């Protein structure tokens, strides 16, 4: 038969507890500008290798897992599409420094 | 009713005009030259000119220097910020205990800021646009205004609005019988939804048909809010803006504490300064009560040396009770009050004295009075003879389970047979630790 | 023969504190058993904790081990009943790594306190009959539609605002399915289905997916009431899903500035009716090893209106008080014993340990000899009060073995030879103390 | 078969029918006091009546004291949980002492639920794609009919889906040829495999076939698993599972043990007495086995008060060698067994004693017989007076060596040469030590 | 009124040291009165600061309590001026829970260097003329003026973009970098129309742009060491320069940092604006912190270090043992020792009659030599404070001048560190903990 | 590199993208180029149309919009677009380099991976990054790769020293540890 009640919190008790502050201090730099004017900047690191991922080798996986993984990495995917490309921007590293224009007059 | 608390009888320092202490007033009874001290200090706070400047209140325990400290509270009102801590409070998992006390030396300074804006508001009933053919030149047909009509309940006007604001316009999706908001220095519109008019027996949306406004469809609305510099660094530290993944990532990791920089605190006194100089925050420097400092650490302390010599400080208030104890954090140092000299040097002293049996009789008809009861006056005299023998404050905690006694015995006054079988059903600090030889 | 999971404990024979009306004390009543003083002084305070008017009022119970202490706690936990708070720990459960003493403490006051808040529900419900909703045809009219529902005796027809027919259809709506909507809101749920096909069944093979019909008009105005902590409103405030550290425990330190405005908040609930606040009870045994630091944040902790009633319990004379190198009583500091009450407990009689006995017979279901009872009264007298209360189920298991129906004298013999009390071990441990290691 | 372990030839108790212990059986020999108030309480943990009674096994090294506490495993059988634990296990990075000992206390108790799985199970004949009949009038495009057919070894049988469970098996790209698994009365689908007679349907795969099931289609059978904390108390701390965004992203954060509240543990215990009043769930109280108990700290025993005092909580046995020594964490307050004296009246002794000269040439005889090692009566004999001379162990260690040196001599049994070239090259901890005392 | 968030703390009233162009100290100037060996040593190590060449060079000032060391660090702040850095910490502040003491003393370190980065940028500003789009791709037209000269640009389409985010219409004058087209927006020149209803605003006016419209300008940046490790420390690591999440930044970061500063320095883009860290009571760092402080000074972006202590022979924290000033010997012989005299009746009525300046306060002369006195029978800081209760007493009675009579009133009432440890002797067995 | 005269992708069911067909202009020559959907969402990264000059680097996938061509720039009088000239070489180089590194380095990039593609990658990217410790197994297996590239020609060995001042700051475990350390074949002086 079916199971009924035992949700302990319920829903409406964290409706009623509903618990109902800006400024300029991301000036940084000084001489006002936008934080990331500043940043772009003096952001010249990159790591010295890189790497990608290890990865699990077995000759012959077994279905749960690879079922397992293919729902979570499609779930991913999926729910991250609306945050994605902001996402993968925050998130990816800086591999190549590239000579300043200027360099080319001072030298 | 309210529930009742320890210091819940303390309304004020009652002292005079000329701040001389009344011997009986606003629920305290004696300490006249400590009551006068903290006069001083509440005019002090009031003056608005000092920062850092820091007192302690001294002496043994149960001489109301905790009830000094909360009458300074009463006496300054709920403008002025008021901050407890206990010393033990600085040990966080989260955050080092110098962190800790900055965190409070800020929540101790308030901010009112008191923007302004003016807005229209009401029923659209035009969306109406305007015509004068052609922009001087090669044309199909040009607006050069938007005819906009308002009404909510006062009356009815129309405002001829720049043509630019149709993009934002239909942005917001508003149609006749909307009910809008526009704010007259970005000309920004907003809609609310629309009117109750539409309503009242359909139902059945989320948008709810917000209820036709009140009042004119001109309004200049002064908004005050209170706000401490603690709440701008906290708010100015964290990355808020949900259109980022990290800002929901942070939903599920744990949102701990964290040692806010000095930097930070530089920009926010910077534009907080230029608020101040602009005209739309006004600066309320408050105080920092620290009950059981003795609780707290030679680094603590050797950090508060710093801290009160800043000009940003707010006023500070400590109080301890211990003698010549070791500090903590030392292995072997000794100091008076359990404080390192150096800090002592740094605070003025308010001592507090033990009480005589009339005044400790006198406080027990307060807390009687404050709590309901109705005493007689041998009970009130062998309480007081109790209170004498014992420590005040077990004589105060005798009242209410008495008059619980009482009750229960039908009577509504608490005679002497009730507090003295109360006194033997409960024991004291003192004659529990003669038992204790007793009973090892 | 069933076994649930509350099963025979150490205080599981006391239901209350055993007193009259005027808070006098019975012999022996509620499993309790002498303490006549110290049960008095329980019934006053519990008399205090019932009021509820006066806050930070603190309370010790001192007195020798196997005093009945925790008893006499146990017994105003159980007459005080449910519907008012009693959190009991121990006083070393504080110490965690994840949140700092006072942070636990902090918690540990404001679990105590309870909070019942009243909701009035404005909904809708009902069964659907039928549904017709347009096709697209540009604008807001692509989604204009019409909702059926019927109830018991009435049914009635609902136009739709274009934006709730996806989540119907996100839901799988079923004709004659059962649904209920909060007004202004919308919000859609799901309760059951009815199954039309078959009547009269439930339970078994058929119509086992039915849930109930509904039974009135639709406009179901009712009042629900929500009891809920202080400590549960600070953690769902502190998180965008906090609540589920309520669960885990996975609370950080809670700022202070949310605490400060819930109680504002509850006190605008509390004048404006809304809603109304039970403080109940701390209960802390073992507070002798409670830090320096702690008792100092309960001396300022105890003075807050929105503070509950703190019991606490001890055992030892005087001790050091931990985190410093000094000696007190109680190993508490003086500055907070001036803020307690202190009720003893004295040691047990002949009369009163037979008594005890006999109730804990009678709680594990024991029968034994008059000759049993009072050996082994004169072995609780001479070893200890618990050292004889552990033997009667042992010996009753060796009568059960010997396929007894009482136990003799015999068997308390045999049981005392079997398992040895601390005095008796410790001598046999000083006669092969050179086999025993690191002294 | 399995390695050999120190514990290996220890079987039960050794006790008759009337629980006496006999001179040597299963394994043991002597300790019979001890052996037979073990029996006592192996009859005290199968009455499944009482909570928190507490033992300690005490005595000198060597005495048998795991080896009573692992007999008592054994006798009692692998049903009933036994939670081994060691006193250092306590002092983690992640959660609280506390947390520590009441998750192990919950890890003792047991819960045997019972439940019937049913499933149809078969090659897929076809899915009848039937059409929707006349539209809903709400939405249209959907499904309703859907008969699935099935097909097994003995069997051939068709059924009616739910339109959504439909979906559910579309989204697997399921169609003929593909053995399914069809959960009876939940949503679950699997495709098992595609049918082993499709072998010449494609060149390659990536997929392996499956056979066709036998018996009925309609495969029914009932089950029973046995649970702890394992799946309701930290299932119910951080939620597996899900699928929003958050639980996904939790399923590959790190896993952390946090410090679970009491209140869930409460809701719990209500849940599983409600589930055990149905009938569906048996409650199966089991033991914790806290062996080196002298290395808790003081917080800890003071914890272990108030956990012993529950009425839900499981029957525990204590293990500690040491004399009169410090109590850790107290710094100067020394008690017998390094145990507090408080925590020592709540629990039952058992003393073990040390062994005789005939004893020990049992045992080391016995330890032979187990790891499969012939000896001679001489050699038995040297090494038993070895044992009294150093120690029990030490001799049952110079065992193995000794067979290995006689297998590289070509002997097929231990010679008093073998046993006393190991003995030559292997040096005791009273010999060591000597030779540091010396230089 | 207007009470701005710097209020009179204590030592607002110090300005500078006081000292002549050739660094020998005057008696009172700039706040600053006695203590002229110690100012004058101030000044050469001012002067060490200012020269920038010598790396890693540590002083330490020492003296009784009360002497004015503070004093002597903020006169240094003052006078050394807010474009180089000057950072300022306890001893305390290190022991963090989110970093080690070595990284902490890295970061402020690092805190106290500045690269002031210098680049080349063009700009367009002028006053906007006329502006048009033709929305449906988008293609518009833009005019600019200036008082010289007038321009009309035909646009792209994200420079279409960007006018239109920033909503910009004619009578702005505004600045477009030439760079990647961000626009700022300076003012209006020209009103809005007043036939538009409820857009009236009325702001402030700003003038036309002069010269050429396209101009092209040095600007500088100024950036210390340590926000160029927290930048790099991570992605999206520039929040914790305001959280202070900085938890163990990598040494590699630091190396290549380190190498790319010194290139932009030979590339003519930066230069090293070495400044001070100043350590206020030295005595609570651990002996692992002065053992790291003994190798972080040998460094060439090392700063200025200035510290503070009061100690005699006095315990090393985290040791068993003794040495002067609670230091150990390896670090003491690295540094220089600045010592502070007591001050003397004059230097102590000086002090008071500048503070009593900084806070508003007229006091009769005897009142001052009554203060005077009590200052030097107690404490100088207690004579101090004293000043502003009197003048509040004074208020209250409403008189004009601080008198004698408000300062034994004030001296009854608040109690300095002697009088109340005698009486607590008195009631030393109502006190706890003895 | 070059500027990219077209990009279209090529998507089918097994829906998604197969990969993507870009092309490629230089100075001395055109190319046309299939390429990984990883690189294609890496080429939406920098927001990449037709007509801008790019770099990719294969071995990391690595993208760089320099700009676009100074072809375009006499077409707008104001552009926010930043102008790049065409690039003269190949459009297709193949270059050999020498990279100094640690062993450090190469345990920290395998230990804490960051130059992954997958989602699950970017996901744990998200956490605070931390000092972890280590494993032997890690190390073992960088050392194996690196003798690998020792015996193929590929790499030099370059060991170095390590100069640990005020060593008596270390506690015993330090100085125990060190036995063990200062015993291994691959320490350094």
């Amino acid at each position: 038969k079916t199971r009924l009640l035992k949700e302990r919190l319920d829903q409406i008790y964290l409706v009623n507890e509903r618990r109902c502050p800006s400024e300029l201090m991301l000036t940084l730099c000084r001489c006002g500008e936008s934080l990331q004017d500043v940043i772009d900047r003096v952001a010249f690191v990159i790591p010295p290798v890189v790497a990608a991922p290890p990865s699990l080798r077995v000759p012959r996986p077994p279905p749960l897992y690879s079922h397992r993984m293919r729902i979570l990495r499609q779930g991913l995917r999926e729910h991250a599409a609306p945050y994605f490309q902001q996402l993968r921007q925050t998130t990816a590293p800086r591999l190549l420094q590239f000579p300043e224009l200027r360099l080319v007059q001072f030298d | 009713t309210q529930r009742i608390a320890s210091h819940s009888h303390v309304k004020g320092l009652g002292l005079d005009e000329s701040g001389l202490a009344k011997q009986a007033a606003s629920g305290l009874v004696g300490q006249e030259n400590a009551r006068e001290a903290c006069g001083v200090i509440v005019e002090l706070i009031k003056s608005k000119k000092m920062a850092g400047r820091a007192v302690l209140l001294a002496g043994p325990p149960g001489t109301g220097k905790t009830a000094l400290a909360l009458a300074i509270a009463q006496e300054l009102g709920s403008k002025v910020p008021f901050c407890p801590m206990v010393g033990s409070e600085v040990y966080s998992t989260e955050i080092k205990k110098t962190e800790v006390l900055m965190e409070n030396f800020r929540r101790a300074i308030g901010l009112r800021i008191k923007e302004t804006k003016e807005v229209y508001e009401g029923e659209v009933t035009e969306l109406t646009p305007c015509e004068t053919e052609n922009p001087m030149g090669g044309y199909g047909k040009t607006i050069s205004h938007v005819i906009i009509g308002l009404k909510t309940a006062k009356g009815t006007k129309q405002l001829k609005l720049d043509p630019s604001i149709f993009e934002s316009l239909q942005k917001e999706r508003v149609e006749a019988g909307d009910v809008i908001y526009i704010e007259a220095n970005s000309g920004a519109v907003k809609r609310q939804g629309r009117c109750d008019t539409y309503a009242t027996e359909f139902d059945l949306e989320a948008e709810e048909y917000v209820p036709l406004p009140k009042g004119d469809v001109h309004k200049k609305k002064e908004i005050i809010q209170d706000v401490t510099l603690h709440d701008l660094d906290v708010a100015n530290a964290r990355p808020q803006g949900g259109q980022d993944i990290l800002s929901m990532m942070g939903q599920l990791m744990k949102p701990k504490k964290t040692e806010i920089t000095d930097k930070l605190r530089g920009e926010i006194n910077k534009v907080v300064n230029k608020y101040i100089d602009q005209g739309i925050a006004e600066l309320v420097p408050g105080v920092l009560f620290v009950d059981e400092v003795h609780m707290l650490d030679i680094e603590c302390f050797t950090y508060l040396h710093r801290a009160l010599e800043s000009s940003i400080a707010p006023i500070v208030i400590f109080a301890s009770n211990r003698g010549n104890c070791v500090i903590r954090g030392t292995e072997d140092i000794t100091s008076p009050h359990g404080i390192p000299l150096d800090l002592l040097d740094r605070v003025m002293i308010i001592r507090t004295m033990l009480y005589t049996p009339q005044e400790m009789k006198q406080i027990i008809k307060i807390r009687a009075q404050t709590e309901g009861i109705n005493i007689s006056e041998e009970a009130l005299n062998h309480l007081g003879e109790i209170g004498t023998k014992t420590t005040l404050r077990y004589s105060v905690q005798l009242l209410t389970p008495a008059n619980l006694l009482a009750k229960i015995n039908g009577k509504d006054s608490i005679e002497k047979e009730h507090v003295e079988e109360i006194s033997e059903l409960f024991y004291d600090a003192k004659s529990s630790a003669k038992i204790l030889a007793d009973q090892q | 023969d069933v076994t649930r999971i509350e099963r025979i404990g150490a205080h599981s024979h006391i239901r209350g504190l055993g007193l009259d009306d005027a808070l006098e004390p019975r012999q022996a009543s509620q499993g309790m058993v002498g303490q006549l003083a110290a049960r008095r002084a329980a019934g006053v305070v519990l008399e205090m904790i019932r009021e509820g008017k006066i806050a930070g009022r603190a309370v010790l119970i001192a007195g020798q081990p196997g005093t009945g202490k925790t008893a006499i706690a146990m017994g105003m936990a159980q007459a005080l009943g449910p519907d008012t708070p009693f959190t009991a720990i121990a006083g070393s459960e504080i110490f965690s790594l994840e949140m700092s003493k006072t942070e636990a403490l902090t918690q540990a006051f404001r679990r105590s306190i309870g909070v019942r808040i009243k909701e009035e529900t404005e909904i809708i419900e009902g069964e659907v009959v039928e549904i017709q909703i347009d096709r697209p045809a540009t604008g807001t009219g692509s989604k204009v539609g019409k909702l059926t529902l019927k109830t018991t005796e009435m049914e009635t027809i609902y136009d739709l605002g274009t934006k709730m027919i996806e989540s119907l259809t996100k839901d799988k709506v079923q004709a004659g399915d059962v649904i209920t909507i909060d007004k202004a809101t919308g919000k859609i749920s799901k309760l059951g289905r009815s199954f039309t096909r078959a009547r009269d069944y439930d339970a078994m093979g058929s119509q086992t997916k039915f849930v109930q019909c509904p039974d009135g008009e639709l406009q179901k105005r009712k009042e629900v009431v929500h009891t809920v902590s202080l400590h549960e409103i600070d953690v769902i405030n502190s998180r965008t899903q906090g609540f589920l550290a309520l669960f885990s425990g996975d609370t950080g330190e809670i700022k202070s500035e949310v605490r400060e405005q819930i109680n504002a908040k509850v006190a605008e609930w509390r004048e404006e009716g809304k809603a109304e606040i039970i403080p109940g009870v701390l209960f802390i045994d073992e507070v002798h090893m409670l830090d320096i630091e702690s008792f100092s944040f309960l001396n300022r902790a105890l003075e807050s209106d929105m503070a509950p009633v703190l019991i606490m319990a001890t055992n030892r004379g005087i001790t050091r008080i931990r985190g410093t190198s000094y000696q007190s009583p109680h190993g508490i500091p003086i500055d907070l014993l001036d803020r307690l009450l202190i009720v003893s407990t004295t040691p047990y009689s002949e009369k009163d340990t037979k008594q005890i006995l006999r109730i804990r017979c009678e709680e594990e279901d024991v029968e034994m000899s008059e000759d049993a009872y009072t050996v082994l009264t004169r072995i609780g007298l001479e070893t200890s009060l618990r050292y004889a209360i552990q033997l009667i189920t042992a010996a009753s298991l060796v009568c059960r073995k010997r396929k007894g129906t009482e136990v003799q004298v015999d068997d308390i013999k045999r049981v005392y030879s079997l398992f040895l009390d601390e005095s008796r071990s410790t001598q046999y441990m000083k006669e092969y103390q050179d086999a025993f290691l690191f002294n």
